[PDB]
């Protein structure tokens, strides 16, 4: 997703009190709110519970090296939460690939 | 005049090189110190500022 010609605030995207984890390798939402950025990108995907650990700048594994490599100069934020009541179902949910 | 021109040209070129030195990252991810502060937290971006 590409964010361009749009004015907004990240305060709403933080006070939900429902995100299990929050890994912004860059700046605090407020820190990146006071200043003005040129462009913002959104990379959304699904992952298991034992692979959120590997999504960090400077880590190895089987997902962070074969699907999405995080560079050293990574200034983005990672927002992750549990929504297992919608993207999973009884009998085996195999619609997601890796 | 050669003697009177070298002492001015050398100083001007040294000042220009001093200006150019601020345009290099010195092995960091950015040149200006404000960009890393705006894009990264000060506890983590201490190495680049150092």
């Amino acid at each position: 997703k590409r964010i361009s010609n749009c004015v907004a605030d990240y305060s709403v995207l933080y006070n939900s009190a429902s995100f299990s984890t929050f890994k912004c390798y860059g700046v605090s939402p407020t820190k990146l709110n006071d200043l003005c950025f040129t462009n913002v990108y959104a990379d959304s995907f699904v992952i298991r519970g034992d692979e959120v650990r590997q999504i960090a700048p400077g880590q190895t594994g089987k997902i962070a090296d074969y699907n999405y490599k995080l560079p050293d100069d990574f200034t983005g934020c990672v927002i992750a939460w549990n929504s297992n009541n919608l993207d999973s179902k009884v009998g085996g949910n195999y619609n997601y690939l890796y | 005049l050669g003697k009177l021109q070298d002492v001015v040209n050398q100083n001007a070129q040294a000042l220009n090189t001093l200006v150019k030195q601020l345009s290099s990252n010195f092995g960091a991810i950015s040149s200006v110190l404000n960009d890393i502060l705006s894009r990264l937290d000060p506890p983590e971006a201490e190495v680049q500022i150092d």
